[PDB]
C-alpha cells in the first residue's frame, strides 16, 4: 500500500457490460475474471447509499466465482472540482473496495460534477495539466488503496492548447504520479486512422509499457460509417497485431474484451445480439496469444 | 489557453442552444459571434476547421441527456415510469421540453434531485393532467425520492425519552387507492383506481436496501402526523388533535409497535 506495484498476471476476461446478455453466453471455466463498470452499480450521490441494492446481489453471486475488476467512467477524476467532492472518492473509491478489486482504471477525460460531458473531451496535453492531473492521480490512488490505471482515450479533436503528444503526456503523467496505464489497443488504432500525424510506432515506444496493468481489445465501425469507436464489430486485425506486440515487450496483469451496451452507444445503432460465439472466438484467440507469451 | 477556460467555454456552449446555432451556421471568424470574449473566441478559432465535429459533440450531449431523463426516472420513480410507458407518453418530447427549460443541465450523480425535478415538471404536463391516478402515483414516488435525499446528512437525534419521528420513513396520504397498483404492478397505469385516500408509508428496512411501500391505519397516520415534533409520550396520547383526551393503550400501543418495527418512529427509552 505505501508503494503500489503491478499485481501478478491473473488472466483474460470479458467486461460484463451486458449484465443480462452475458451470463447465458458465459461458457466453461476458462474465464475467471470479469470487469465491472462502477457507474452501472453506482447509487445517486444525493442519496445515502453507495451501491444499487439490486447490484449488491450479483456482487455477492459473482465475487465468489470470478475476480471482478473496477472501471471508473463518469467519475470526474481529472476535473477542476475538488477531488474530495467528486463521484470518484464519494462512490467509485468505496465501490472498488466493496468489490475487492485488485486494481481500478479510469479515463483520460474531463468531468466536473457531470456524467455525459466526459466523453469527447480528452485531457489537454500540456506540462501544466501533467502537473495538475498527476497530483490528483496520486491522491486518488492513495484513496483507492489499489493501483490506479489510466485508459488511453479515443477522440476526434485534440484539446486546444496541447503542448505535447498524447504518448509523452501519459509517460509524464504516470512518472510524476506513480500510477499505471490501461492500454485500450482499439483506441490507439482508431486514433491512428482519424488523426493527422499519429505515429503508432512512436506511441508504443514512448509509453512505459512496464506501467501497463490491463489491456482492452475491442472492435469498431467499418469504413463508410458515420463515426467510429462503436465497440461492436469483430476485433480488427491491426488491433490483434498490437496485442501480440504488446505481450512481446511488457507483461500486463490482465486483458479484457469490451462490447456495446444495451441501448445504442451513439446516436444511431442497433440492439441485435445473435453472434455470441464470435466473442468466444475473440476471447479464445486472446487466451492462446496470452499463453504464447505467458510468464 | 488554460484547460479550465477551455472546459468552462464548452460548458457554456452546450447549455445554450442559441450559441450553438450561430456556431453551426458560421465558420468565418467574425461571422460567428465576436461577442464571445476575446479569450473565448481564441479557443473557438482553433475549431475553425472541423466545425462538423462540434455539431456531432453537441448532438451526442443532448442525446445522452435525453436518455438520462429516463435513467433518473428508473432510479427514483420506477413505478411511475412503467405507468407512463404503458399509457404511451412521448417521454422524448418531455425530455427535450424539460431539458431545454433547464438549459440542458447535466445532473450527473445527482439522480434523486434529477428525478425530483422531473416528477415536479411532469406533474404540470398537459398530457398527464388527464391521468389523475398516475399523477397520484408520481407524488408517492416523489416522497420516496425525498426519503432518500433526507437521509444524506440527517439531523441526529438521541433517545431523549420521547416518541421521535425518524428519518428512515415518510408518509403519503393518497387520493386514489394506489395499493391496487402496488399489489398488481402489471396494471400500472392501465387499470382504473377508486378515489379513496390511503396512508402508504415509504420506509427503508435497512439503509442499504430498497424502500418499501406499506399501508397503515388512519389512527397510525394520526400518530405519525402528531409526531412531527417529538412528543412526551403522554402529550402524544393526549394529542389526538383535540378529539380524544384519554390514552387508548393497546389500541394505540400496537400501532406504535408496528411503526418502530417499520423503522418509522423511535420509542422513548
Ligand atoms: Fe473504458
Ligand atoms: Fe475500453
Amino acid at each position: 500500500m505505501p508503494d503500489f506495484v503491478k499485481p501478478a498476471p491473473i488472466g483474460v476476461g470479458i467486461q460484463y457490460n451486458p449484465e443480462i446478455l452475458d451470463w447465458f453466453p458465459f461458457e466453461d471455466i476458462q474465464v475467471d475474471i470479469l470487469e465491472i463498470l462502477l457507474d452501472n452499480i453506482m447509487a445517486p450521490m444525493d442519496g445515502p447509499q453507495i451501491i444499487k441494492p439490486s447490484a449488491q446481489a450479483m456482487i455477492e453471486r459473482l465475487g465468489q466465482k470470478f475476480t471482478l475488476l473496477a472501471h471508473s467512467n463518469y467519475g470526474c477524476d481529472f476535473g477542476f472540482s475538488a477531488l474530495e467532492e467528486t463521484a470518484a472518492v464519494q462512490r467509485h473509491v468505496p465501490l472498488a473496495k466493496m468489490l475487492n478489486s485488485p486494481w481500478v482504471a479510469n479515463h483520460c477525460f474531463y468531468g466536473d460534477q457531470s456524467w455525459l460531458d466526459i466523453w469527447s473531451s480528452p485531457i489537454q496535453f500540456s506540462a501544466a495539466e501533467v502537473a495538475r492531473c498527476a497530483d490528483r492521480a496520486q491522491s486518488l490512488q492513495t484513496l483507492y488503496g489499489m493501483p490506479l490505471a489510466h485508459e488511453n482515450a479515443a477522440y476526434y479533436l485534440e484539446c486546444p492548447g496541447a503542448e505535447m503528444r498524447e504518448a509523452e503526456f501519459l509517460a509524464r503523467l504516470v512518472q510524476r504520479s506513480g500510477t499505471f496505464l490501461h492500454l485500450d489497443l482499439h483506441n490507439i488504432y482508431t486514433n491512428h486512422l482519424n488523426l493527422k500525424g499519429f505515429d503508432l510506432k512512436d506511441y508504443m515506444d514512448t509509453l512505459p509499457l512496464d506501467k501497463v496493468i490491463s489491456v482492452h481489445l475491442a472492435g469498431g465501425s467499418w469504413h463508410g460509417g458515420l463515426y467510429h469507436d462503436w465497440h461492436d464489430a469483430c476485433v480488427p486485425e491491426p488491433v490483434w497485431d498490437l496485442y501480440e506486440d504488446l505481450l512481446s515487450r511488457a507483461q500486463p496483469s490482465a486483458v479484457i474484451l469490451e462490447y456495446q451496451g444495451q441501448a445504442h452507444h451513439a446516436q444511431t445503432r442497433i440492439m441485435d445480439a445473435s453472434d455470441e460465439s464470435m466473442i468466444v472466438r475473440d476471447v479464445q484467440r486472446a487466451q492462446a496469444i496470452w499463453s504464447r507469451y505467458n510468464r | 489557453m488554460e484547460a479550465e477556460q477551455v472546459w468552462k467555454l464548452w460548458r457554456r456552449v452546450l447549455r445554450d442552444e442559441r450559441l450553438q446555432a450561430q456556431l453551426f451556421s458560421a465558420t468565418d471568424a467574425t461571422h460567428w459571434l465576436s461577442g464571445f470574449s476575446e479569450s473565448e473566441s481564441k479557443i473557438l478559432s482553433v475549431y475553425a476547421q472541423q466545425f462538423d465535429r462540434v455539431k456531432w459533440f453537441v448532438e451526442n450531449y443532448q442525446f445522452r441527456l435525453v436518455n438520462s431523463f429516463l435513467n433518473a426516472l428508473e432510479t427514483g420513480a420506477p413505478l411511475s415510469l412503467r405507468a407512463l410507458l404503458h399509457i404511451n407518453v412521448d417521454l422524448n418530447a418531455q425530455s427535450k421540453a424539460f431539458l431545454r427549460d433547464r438549459q440542458w443541465r447535466d445532473y450527473g450523480p445527482q439522480v434523486y434531485t434529477y428525478c425530483e425535478d422531473v416528477l415536479g415538471f411532469l406533474a404540470e404536463a398537459d398530457e398527464l393532467q388527464g391521468y389523475p391516478e398516475i399523477l397520484d402515483l408520481m407524488r408517492l414516488e416523489r416522497e420516496s425520492v425525498r426519503l432518500y435525499r433526507g437521509l444524506v446528512d440527517p439531523e441526529s437525534l438521541p433517545a431523549d425519552n420521547r416518541y421521535q419521528r425518524t428519518s428512515m420513513a415518510r408518509l403519503y396520504e393518497t387520493r386514489f387507492a394506489l395499493s391496487g397498483w402496488l399489489r398488481q404492478k402489471d396494471q400500472l397505469g392501465l387499470t382504473r383506481l377508486p378515489e379513496s385516500t390511503e396512508h402508504v408509508l415509504i420506509y427503508l428496512p435497512t439503509l442499504q436496501a430498497r424502500h418499501k411501500f406499506t399501508l397503515i391505519n388512519a389512527q397510525a397516520a394520526r400518530l405519525y402526523n402528531c409526531l412531527e415534533q417529538p412528543q412526551s409520550a403522554a402529550g402524544l396520547f393526549m394529542l389526538i388533535n383535540s378529539d380524544s383526551a384519554s390514552v387508548p393503550g393497546s389500541a394505540d400501543l400496537a400501532l406504535l409497535d408496528r411503526l418502530e418495527q417499520l423503522n418509522a418512529i423511535r420509542k422513548p427509552l
